[PDB]
């Protein structure tokens, strides 16, 4: 959104920063989900000694 | 070691076992002869644990 240039210049800036934060978020959020499937998938089976 | 494997095993000695807990040199090396410990990761002698190491960057033993 141009980083919120000149939309508001009085709350359109707090809006984009609160939207580029809950993006970081999903991002965070959507890594560590993909790392936890990932590890859980090949994490091992255990077998007959 | 018995998460990473081989590649991450920390080097021992008998006297640092000793050291560890009320113990000597001599009787630890009786206990662990053909002793084997079943883990996950394999079937094990005691004796296969303890090595020698080398000089590694940064003071280090490998």
């Amino acid at each position: 959104r141009w980083l919120e240039l000149g939309l508001t210049d009085e709350e359109k800036q707090n809006q984009l920063e609160q939207l580029a934060e809950q993006y970081d978020e999903l991002k965070h959020e959507f890594e560590k989900k993909l790392e936890a499937k990932r590890r859980k998938i090949t994490q091992g089976d255990d077998l007959a000694p | 070691f018995f998460e990473q494997g081989e590649e991450y095993m920390k080097p021992m000695v008998l006297a640092d076992i000793a050291q560890a807990v009320e113990m000597h040199e001599s009787t630890i090396s009786r206990v662990t002869t053909q002793k084997y410990l079943h883990s996950p990761r394999g079937i094990f002698e005691l004796k296969y644990f303890f090595s020698s190491h080398v000089n590694t960057e940064g003071g280090g033993e490998a």
